[PDB]
C-alpha cells in the first residue's frame, strides 16, 4: 500500500525517497572594466635675434 | 423607531472589502483571454496551487 495517490495532479515528489529531475542549465558571465589616463604638455620659448640697441641691457 | 432612522451608533459602522475571483461554469460567455491576459494568468496560477503546472 502507498497511499493516497492523486489522479489528475502532476507528479512530483512529496516524500523522502521520492525522486525528481534537474535539468542543469547554468550559464553565468560577468565582466568589468575600467581606465583613467591624464597628460599635459607645455613649451616656452623667447629669442630676441636681433636686439635693438636701446633694449641691449635688457 | 425615530432615533435608530435618524442617527447611527459611535464606533457601530460598515467597512468595505473587496477581491480578485473567477467565475467559472459560464456558456461560452466568458472572456476572450487573448486580449485580457490576467484571466490565463490567474487560472493558471489556481493551477499551479491546485497541483497542475500547465
Amino acid at each position: 500500500n502507498y497511499g493516497y495517490q492523486p489522479l489528475f495532479e502532476d507528479r512530483r515528489p512529496r516524500n523522502i525517497g521520492d525522486t525528481l529531475t534537474i535539468v542543469l542549465q547554468e550559464n553565468v558571465s560577468a565582466s568589468k572594466s575600467s581606465s583613467a589616463n591624464a597628460s599635459r604638455d607645455g613649451k616656452t620659448s623667447f629669442g630676441f635675434d636681433t636686439v635693438p640697441r636701446y633694449l641691449q641691457g635688457l | 423607531e425615530r432615533i435608530r432612522d435618524l442617527t447611527s451608533v459611535q464606533g457601530v459602522r460598515e467597512n468595505s472589502l473587496i477581491g480578485y475571483g473567477l467565475v467559472v461554469g459560464l456558456d461560452g460567455t466568458g472572456d476572450q483571454t487573448t486580449q485580457t491576459p490576467f484571466t490565463t494568468q490567474t487560472l493558471n496560477n489556481m493551477l499551479s496551487q491546485l497541483g497542475i503546472t500547465v
